This record gives structure tokens, C-alpha cells and sequence, in this order.
RNA sequence: GCGCAAGCUCAAAUGAAAUACCACCACUCGGAACGUUGCUUCACUUAUCGAAUGAAGAGACCAAUGGUUGUUUUGCGCAGU
RNA sequence: CCAAGAGAGUAGCACUGUUUGGGAAUGCAGUGUCAAGCCGGCAGGUAUUUGUCUGCCAAGGUUAAAUAUAGAGUAGGAAG
RNA sequence: CAGACCUGAGUGUGGCAGGACCACCCGCUAAACUUAAGCAUAUUACUCAGCGGAGGAAAAGAAAACAACCGUGAUUCUCUCAGUCAGCGGCGAGCGAAGAGGGAUUCAACUCGUUGCCGAAUCGGGUCUUAUAUGACCUCGAACUGUGGCACCAUUUUUGU
């Protein structure tokens, strides 16, 4: 999918977007990828970070030891700080696991607790694709979260269909299509069977149906 | 086939260790016309195919074909190997049915 | 010819003809053929030529024959031959067996 | 050369179409007596290519031989013996059916020389081979200087000495040296050779 | 967050394990369509097979007919070349 | 102005047996099964795939001479 | 509208075959005794016996070999290797080879079927000529294809058409 043999207009996503209804409501466009055929107890699945230019993803949590530098300073500039104790409390209930993956795109963690952060929160962060990156006491927080913010997650499981959000209608038709293109370009460049087990891909608006890419 | 015969082999230059006995002076072999061996001597194909067409298929051929038609295509692993015998043959059948169908289909 | 000692000997031919997209007829008997050549029977036959004078009729025919043979051939390639029991058995399903009457003998009346 | 077609066509054994042909033949033989002269082969392609070339002296036979294998005949199927060659359907039968067939043709008359023979059919019962047999007496044939070799003293039979290629197959002839070996001087001769005795002139 | 509404949400909340914008890997039946092909009915009569005979009346005879046996000039329908 | 015309239920494979010094198979025979885009086919003594590379081109068809004679060989020598 | 053709009979007509012989051959087939201190595997033996069937010898024979070369070039046979570092094998008993080299012998090599082969089959049988072919003519074997030509070494591949 995504393309046409003489490369004129090229063609599927462009027809789907051009035909697509316009509306005043703020329609997300999400990508539905469908997997089929694999070598199950031979394969390690895909728990992968797909980076998508322009996805509406930027928000983020900073794990530090509790002292003035820079945990107190991060609270007064209104950054969520999660100390070692708080991080353990976050992890358990099924109410909270969904709002952590859904309401954060970047994770930052302190230098003086570097062994401890993999040991504790790593399984949740794995599927998310935005693993905690190092934060020093001299760190600039907005300058460190770069590609984590562009990340969207692929978690294969035995999933024959997961949905991801490739952008909104506020992101151009080139950005939503470039994100599905980029997504396939990451999937191909990350999955061992590339696109052999890629049955179908679709983009769908908030109040639009799903349209297949050929 | 002629993919195996052409200006071969300036063997070199001394015994053992990747080179051996004498820096050849590789005579002009092989004008070997038994490379006539079938090829697509057009005749072969032509006939074979007509008749091939004329006869339809075999039960099996069809059988495997079914498998394809579904896509049980590691199957026939067996059919081709056992039925035809040997791994090459297997390959050979495999093409053979498959092709015929695939283009047949258009 | 459709009457020949191995039919196998010639079997590929209509097909071939068809392949060569040439006019081909399914013609009866070896014997008469034999006779135009004066042999006891005769085996395969074609015209390359004649004289033009004779052509027109030939042409008419050729079309029909091919129409009856090549153009349809494929269809003929669908259409199987054979299957046939004795008479008796026809008569049977027509009769004592399957059509004595209303059926085999079932309901005629209503 | 039409045979080119013929041959391939002829390879199509395993099919319905053939099996028609086969079937008629399979009623025909099945109706029919054991060994018959033919006014032409039913498989000309092999025949001509195993050499049939249209004139007298060339004689055609169709021949019926029971297939299967065989028992070791023993009265009442009893062997005393040490174990080894045992079983009712024991020793399997070295000579080939074709060969027997030819040979039986060889026995069948007081003339014919198998030029060769090919299988035409087999059923559940009989193998049919169509046998190209020659008489070596026709004056034209005898006249024929191409074939006249056939006439000669070595030809007081052939088939039972194992002279067809097939016979020669069971007779084992392959020129592949280390798969040619032993039989190359017959079975026996070589044995005689190989187990020679101390003929040393001097010592 | 969603939408016409708005319900549930979300962002409550517990338990053993949690959902609207909702993309889905978790049984089971369910079908024709999906034409194929597998085992199966029971259809049949032509291979085979048993018997029988110097192969001595198979079928076409029954009601007012059959023959859907046809084959078939011929017709119409269709469809096609 | 190009052609370029080489062996099938055989080859093969299974299976069985038999057979071989020949070994994860030397053959053969039976039975079943059953091959060639021809970038082919056959061979290259550890099974295989897998790939090269190396040697040939089978499966129809004829062919002195140099050898034998081995017990029972026949014409005509030579002998111990 | 009408009588074949085709096949299978029966004659006539001309051959052939049998059985011999069978030392050696050529096929085929195919013991046990023995040994293993037993013995079944093994061995004997792929021998005996049996059977078929030839010759003056037969057999074999012209690459789907050998190789691993500085290469070889039908077969056969001999010598050789090697009773072996090939090896098989109650792995024991017992078994067990090839290649090459030297060498003898040899100037040994050969066809058809898939190639346009084709102005009444170029053929063959018969006939009749010619003193044989040839000539000739039928017969009618033969266009279900015999001839010729050509035969994956070539033809010059290929292109100098």
C-alpha cells in the first residue's frame, strides 16, 4: 500500500483525504493497522516506537529525588514530579495505567536513581515507546523530550488490529498522510517480516468512517 | 546452458594454496555444442506446451493448485516432495502448476 | 480424419490447428480419403492449394467448418462426450423402473 | 518429426484422456488371447524410435504377461533350510518382467528376434508390451544390408542371453565406472577373474 | 472527549479484575456464498464379478399410450460466436 | 543473416525384497509412485538443504583384434 | 442412392522351427555340506544342483567415464595396485575392491528416431530386361512414410545472405 506504479499522484491516501468530509468539529485522524499471519511461539512480537512528525503529543513527567534542586523548582514551575515512593504508588491499579499511557508522551528521570527507574516503571514504559530518559541536576527539561514527543506506540501482542492516532485534522492532510507513511517507514524499518504480515491499514476521522490505503 | 560456458579460467600459477599446478594456458575449450541441450529450442516448448494444453492437467496438479487457491503452500512440501520425489522436482512442479494457473487466470 | 489407428496419432492436431489458428475440419473416414489417393484408406489431409476458381466454395465452407470446429472449439473443449447404458435401461427409466406411468408409477392424478 | 509431439503426448500417461485409450485397450486385451501379432504397433513412437522402419521382416507383437511378483515355488511351500532365502514371496526376482516377456516371446516361436519391446499398458494383472520382433528370413531383409547383422550366428536367439537394453538392464550394464563395475564382465566372468588362482609363471 | 442530542465519560470509583471519543489479540455457534475439493448417503448400470447356456423370445404390448430415446428438419426463447 | 531438429510409467522417488566390499544404499526385480523453465539433465563414494564450482550428456540401435575353453568338446601337430 | 473400406477367418504359396552337440560361452536360476571349535547372522556361494539358450569362441565395446592433473581419451585383456591407509563384517569368524602406472592388443569404430526430404515413394516384393544392377512393368509391401539429406564433434557458431 501507499503507492501507484507510474508514481503519478500516488494515490490511495490522497484520494481518501481529498474525498474526506470537512467539518467544524476537531476530528482526530487515527490509523488502524491490522496484522495477519506470523510465527507466534517463534516470535518476540513488536513493542516499538514509531516517530511521527507533527502528532499532537508533547506532555510529560519528571522522576527526581525530593530536595530543592530541582524537584522543588520543577513543582513551582508546575511540572509533575514523581519521587521514588510516588512512582511505586502510580504503578498498580487499572484506572491509573490507562491515564499514564494516554496522558503522557515523554518521561524524564534523575541521574542519582538511574538503576532504580528501569527496575520499577520499565514494563509500562516499554509498550508506550517513550522510555524514561536521563535528567541531570543541570538539565533543560523542554529541550530533552524531542522524539518521545513524536512517538506513537505500536504494541503487537497477538493483535490483528491495534489503533494508533496519526494526527488530527488540525495537522495537514500531508501531516496525517506523512505520519501514516512515516509509520509504515518505521514499521518496515523495525519489524523482521517488514510488511508481510501487514493485512490492512486505514485512516479514520473522529466522525468519519475508516478509509483503506491501497 | 550457456550461463556455464565462456573465456574461463586463467588458472594460476603454482601448486597448492589457492592456485595450483601451472599458470594455465587455458586452451579454447569448450566449443561443446551439446549445450544445444534443450534450451528453449522453441520446438520443445511449442510442442510441449500445445499438447500440454491439450491434455489439461493432472489430478494432483489440480490438487496442489487447490492448496494454492486457499494458500496451503508449505503444503505440497509433501506432495511435491513425495509425489514427485526429490527437492528439485518439487520445485519444478511447483512452478509448473502455479504458473499455469496464474497466468491462466487472466 | 476422426477414424484413424491411433487416434492418438492425430489427437493433437485440431488443437494444433487451433494453435496455428488454421482452418481445421473434423472429417469422416479414412477410406474415401484413401480413395482420392487411391490407397486402401488415407491418413491426414490439407489443402495448400487448388486453383482460385474453386476457392469460393471452399471459402464458404472453411468458415463454417472452422466455425463448427475452431470458433466453438473451446466450447467443445468443455463439452465432454460419452455416457450410454443400454436401450433397455433407457426404456427402464422410461418404464418399469422410473416411468411406468406417473413416475416409476407414482402420482399422475390430482 | 511428428513423433516429437507424439512422444510428449505419450508421456501423458497419467491422465484421463489416456486412460480412455488405456481403457479400451484394457478391455481389448481383457477380452483377448495371450500373445498377438499386430499389423502395426499401438505405440509407434517408441517402436520407430526403438527402431521400427516400415517394411516386411519387421513384425509386431503384443504380448501379455502376468504382472505382480511371484512365490518361490516350493512344494507345499516348505523350505528346510537355514533361514535365509525364505518366504513364499521370498526371492524377489532378479530378472525383469520385460525381459521375461521378451524371452517368452523368444521362446514362443522358432524364429523371431526381438529387436526390442516396450511396455504399452499394464493393468492389475497383465503387462502388455509391444514387441518388435523381426524375422531374419525375408529376401528383402536378408537383402537389406543395413540390418543383416541380425542374421548372424549370435542370433540363434538373443533375448534369453539377455540382449535387449532392458535385459541388459537387469544384466546391469552402466558405464559409470564405479557404478559400472562388477557386472561389466558379466556377472560371472569377472567372478572367475576375481577369484582366480595362483597362476604365477615363475614364483 | 465525542456528537444531532447527550450519555457514559474523562477527571470518581471499587473490586479479584475499570468505560465515553472507541482501535481492538480472548470461546461458541451461525450461514450462504465459494467455487472448488475431501469422507458420506444412496442413486444407478456399463469395469470388474458370480452363474448359466449346442449363449433359443432382452427391449420395444399398454392403454388410448411411451420413448425426457430420441435422433430431429423444423420453432421459439436465450445466449453466443 | 536463421536454424540450430539427441531416447519416459523411463529416468526419478517411496516401498519391499533381493543383492553389493560400496559404506544414511552396488545393482536389480516387484509393487506403488513417478521427472526436464529446458538458467537443462546425469555424475562428482556421510544423510540434508542450500549454493557454487568440477566431469560427462543416459534412458532405442550396431561394432574385429588382442581373451577364453576350465574337464565331456573335433580337424591336424608338438611333447613330457 | 448405392457399394465399399476395415478387420479376422480359410486356402494356396514359400520359408522357418524342433532335436543334436551342449569341452568352453551366453543368459537364467540357484543347494546344502562346511566353518565359525556351538550356533541362527555369517560363511560356504552370489558356488552345487536345475533350466533356457548361442558361438567359434562367446562375452564386451565407443561417456549421463575418470578425475582433482603440468592432466586423462571404446571395449578387451594382462601385469600391476592390494589381500592394501578403500573397505565390509556375530565387525568376529570371515571377508574385500577401484583408479591410476607398466603393459599386451589394436591404423575400430558405428544408425536411428526430433531439421524441407519431396513437380504421381524417391521404396520394396514380384515380374520382366540387361548376362545384374540396371531397364522395365506391374504387384501392391509402402505417404501412418520407405528413400535421400542432415544427425548437437558439426555445418563457419556466428556474422560475408
Amino acid at each position: 500500500m501507499s503507492k501507484i506504479p507510474p508514481a503519478l499522484l500516488s494515490e490511495a491516501i490522497q484520494n481518501v483525504l481529498k474525498d474526506r468530509k470537512e467539518r467544524k468539529f476537531k476530528e482526530s485522524i487515527d490509523l488502524q493497522v491490522n496484522l495477519k499471519n506470523y510465527d507466534p511461539q517463534k516470535d518476540k512480537r513488536f513493542s516499538g516506537s514509531v516517530r511521527l512528525p507533527h502528532v499532537c503529543r508533547p506532555r510529560m513527567t519528571v522522576c527526581l529525588l525530593c530536595d530543592l534542586v530541582h524537584e522543588d523548582i520543577a513543582k513551582k514551575n508546575d511540572v509533575p514530579t514523581m519521587n521514588q515512593e510516588e512512582l511505586k504508588k502510580l504503578n498498580k491499579n487499572k484506572k491509573l495505567v490507562k491515564k499514564m499511557c494516554n496522558q503522557y508522551d515523554a518521561f524524564l528521570c534523575s541521574e542519582s536513581i538511574i538503576k532504580t527507574v528501569p527496575r520499577l516503571v520499565g514494563p509500562h514504559m516499554h509498550r508506550v515507546g517513550k522510555f524514561p530518559t536521563v535528567c541531570a541536576q543541570n538539565e533543560s527539561l523542554p529541550d530533552k523530550v524531542l522524539e518521545l514527543q513524536s512517538t506513537v506506540k505500536f504494541q503487537l501482542k497477538k493483535v490483528l488490529c491495534l489503533g494508533t492516532c496519526v494526527g488530527h485534522v488540525d495537522m495537514t492532510e500531508d501531516q496525517v498522510r506523512q505520519n501514516v507513511v512515516m509509520a509504515i517507514n518505521f514499521l518496515v524499518s523495525l519489524l523482521k517480516k517488514n510488511w508481510q504480515n501487514l493485512k490492512s491499514a486505514y485512516i479514520k476521522s473522529t466522525m468519519g468512517k475508516s478509509q483503506r490505503i491501497y | 546452458a550457456a550461463t556455464k560456458r565462456e573465456a574461463p579460467v586463467p588458472r594460476t600459477g603454482i601448486i597448492a594454496g589457492f592456485n595450483k599446478g601451472y599458470k594455465t594456458t587455458r586452451r579454447a575449450r569448450r566449443p561443446s555444442s551439446n549445450d544445444r541441450y534443450a534450451l528453449p529450442h522453441k520446438k520443445l516448448r511449442a510442442v510441449k506446451a500445445i499438447i500440454s494444453d491439450l491434455v489439461g492437467f493432472s489430478p494432483m496438479e489440480r490438487r496442489v493448485q487447490e492448496l494454492l487457491r486457499v494458500g496451503k503452500d508449505k503444503r505440497a512440501l509433501k506432495f511435491c516432495k513425495k509425489r514427485l520425489g526429490s527437492i528439485k522436482a518439487a520445485k519444478k512442479r511447483r512452478a509448473k502448476v502455479e504458473e499455469a494457473l496464474r497466468q491462466q487466470t487472466k | 480424419a476422426n477414424n484413424v489407428d491411433p487416434i492418438e496419432l492425430v489427437l493433437w492436431m485440431p488443437t494444433l490447428c487451433r494453435a496455428n489458428k488454421i482452418p481445421y475440419a473434423i472429417v469422416k473416414d479414412k477410406a474415401r480419403l484413401g480413395d482420392a489417393i487411391g490407397r486402401k484408406t488415407a491418413t491426414c489431409v490439407a489443402f495448400t492449394d487448388v486453383n482460385a476458381e474453386d476457392q469460393a466454395a471452399l471459402k464458404n465452407l472453411t468458415r463454417s467448418v472452422n466455425a463448427r470446429f475452431l470458433a466453438r472449439s473451446d466450447v467443445i473443449r468443455r463439452q465432454w462426450g460419452g455416457l450410454q447404458l443400454s436401450l433397455r435401461s433407457r426404456a427402464e427409466l422410461r418404464k418399469k423402473r422410473a416411468r411406468t406411468a406417473g413416475n416409476d408409477a407414482a402420482a399422475k392424478a390430482a | 518429426g511428428s513423433f516429437m509431439y507424439l512422444n510428449e503426448l505419450w508421456k501423458k500417461k497419467s491422465s484421463d484422456v489416456m486412460r480412455f485409450i488405456q481403457r479400451v485397450r484394457a478391455w481389448e486385451f481383457r477380452h483377448q488371447h495371450t500373445i498377438v501379432r499386430l499389423r502395426r504397433p499401438t505405440r509407434p513412437e517408441k517402436a520407430r524410435m526403438v527402431g521400427y522402419k516400415t517394411k516386411q521382416g519387421y513384425v509386431v507383437f503384443r504380448v501379455r504377461v502376468r504382472r505382480g511378483g511371484r512365490k518361490r515355488p516350493v512344494h507345499k511351500g516348505i523350505t528346510y533350510g537355514k533361514p535365509n532365502t525364505a518366504g513364499v514371496l521370498g526371492r524377489k526376482l532378479n530378472k525383469n518382467n520385460r525381459v521375461v516377456a521378451e524371452q517368452r516371446l523368444g521362446k514362443k516361436y522358432g524364429n523371431l528376434r526381438v529387436l526390442n519391446s516396450y511396455w504399452v499398458n499394464a493393468d492389475s494383472t497383465f503387462l502388455w508390451y509391444e514387441v518388435v520382433a523381426v524375422d531374419p528370413m525375408h529376401r528383402a531383409i536378408r537383402r537389406d544390408p543395413r540390418i543383416n547383422w541380425i542374421v548372424n550366428a549370435v542370433h540363434k536367439h538373443r533375448e534369453q542371453r539377455g540382449l535387449t537394453s532392458a535385459g541388459r538392464k537387469h544384466r546391469g550394464l552402466r558405464q559409470k565406472g564405479h557404478k559400472a563395475s562388477k557386472l561389466r564382465p558379466s556377472r560371472r566372468a569377472a567372478w572367475r577373474r576375481n577369484n582366480r588362482m595362483v597362476f604365477l609363471r615363475k614364483r
